[PDB]
Formats: structure tokens, C-alpha cells, sequence
């Protein structure tokens, strides 16, 4: 992955 | 409060790279930054192979002195990913991950093994959350506290292991009570 990261608000 | 807490490790203010050591050393728990208002970076660690089986993802501090304190305090901002929010087949999609501490006096120990580790708890998602207000966004995070004790050596590590989350550690604070 990362199938998502959280910057504020998750991004996948 | 504050004035009570002795505060014995803090990732908000550490000044530059937290360094922590990660098992694997790539592709596991790996290090975010996300700026704040006044571009100051909150070092953030995550780890998201939802789509990978046998997650096994290691993450430990540096030591940490007890200074004489038995029963330490470790709080942590964190928030998860729901597997039900995240699009794919994933039938080992876990949304908690586990914290544990190892006491030493040897300050710089390396490869400590998985077994050396104690378990404080599997930590969850659960009622109690903070907001952080960082400029641009209020980050809304789940904030969890647990204490350990007693202590006896010179110093612990903690650790976060993954077992197939999609988790962000925003910060971990550990600190003790002072009489």
C-alpha cells in the first residue's frame, strides 16, 4: 500500500 | 494538569524526524508529515496494507527514561481508516492496532525481539476523540490513554504493531504523575 495516507482527511 | 504531568516523551515536539525504528524497515509503518498553520511539520507515523495478507508491521520509540516513576501514562491521537469505508476485497482488514512496552537500563538497544515485547492493549476506535486545529482543516481524532506499571528499570521502548490496519498516529505523549 499505502492504499491511503491522511494528510486533514484520508485519501485513498 | 500540565503542571502535575512530568511529560517523559512527546512527538509533537520533537525537532526534526522522530527516526523511530521501523520493522520492516520499508513498506510498513512509515513517517507523514502534515503542516500545520505555521508550516511546522506534525510527524505522523502510518501504515495502510489493507490489500496485503499476513500484516506483521513493527514500530518502536527510542528509549525512554522512567525518571523514578512507576506508573507512566501514554496517550495517543490516532485515527483509522473504517474497512468498510475502503473499497476492495479485503477479508483480513483489521481496524485496531496493538501497543506494548519493554523495559530496559540499555539505552541504545537494537533489534529488541517480538517476544521481549509486553502487551499493554489492543487499541480501538472507540468514544473518546480530540480536534486539532491545524489552519487549514480541524483534524478529529480518536484519542486513547493507557497506564503502565510498575516500572523498574532505567528506562522502556514502546511499541504499534499493525496486523493490517489502515491507521495514522497523529502523536504519542507518555508522561508520569508527580507527587
Amino acid at each position: 500500500x499505502p492504499y491511503c495516507v491522511y494528510r486533514x482527511s484520508w485519501s485513498c | 494538569g500540565p503542571g502535575n504531568e512530568v511529560t517523559l516523551l512527546d512527538s509533537r515536539s520533537v525537532q526534526g524526524e522522530l527516526g523511530w525504528i521501523a520493522s520492516p524497515l520499508e513498506g510498513g509503518w512509515e513517517e507523514v508529515s502534515i503542516m500545520d498553520e505555521k508550516n511546522t511539520p506534525i510527524r505522523t507515523y502510518q501504515v495502510c496494507n489493507v490489500m496485503e495478507p499476513s500484516q506483521n508491521n513493527w514500530l518502536r520509540t527510542d528509549w525512554i527514561t522512567r525518571e523514578g516513576a512507576q506508573r507512566v501514562y501514554i496517550e495517543i491521537k490516532f485515527t483509522l481508516r473504517d474497512c468498510n469505508s475502503l473499497p476492495g476485497v479485503m477479508g483480513t482488514c483489521k481496524e485496531t492496532f496493538n501497543l506494548y512496552y519493554y523495559e530496559s537500563d540499555n539505552d541504545k538497544e537494537r533489534f529488541i525481539r517480538e517476544n521481549q515485547f509486553v502487551k499493554i492493549d489492543t487499541i480501538a476506535a472507540d468514544e473518546s476523540f480530540t480536534q486539532v486545529d491545524i489552519g487549514d482543516r480541524i483534524m478529529k481524532l480518536n484519542t486513547e490513554i493507557r497506564d503502565v506499571g510498575p516500572l523498574s528499570k532505567k528506562g522502556f521502548y514502546l511499541a504499534f504493531q499493525d496486523v493490517g490496519a489502515c491507521i495514522a498516529l497523529v502523536s504519542v505523549r507518555v508522561f508520569y504523575k508527580k507527587a
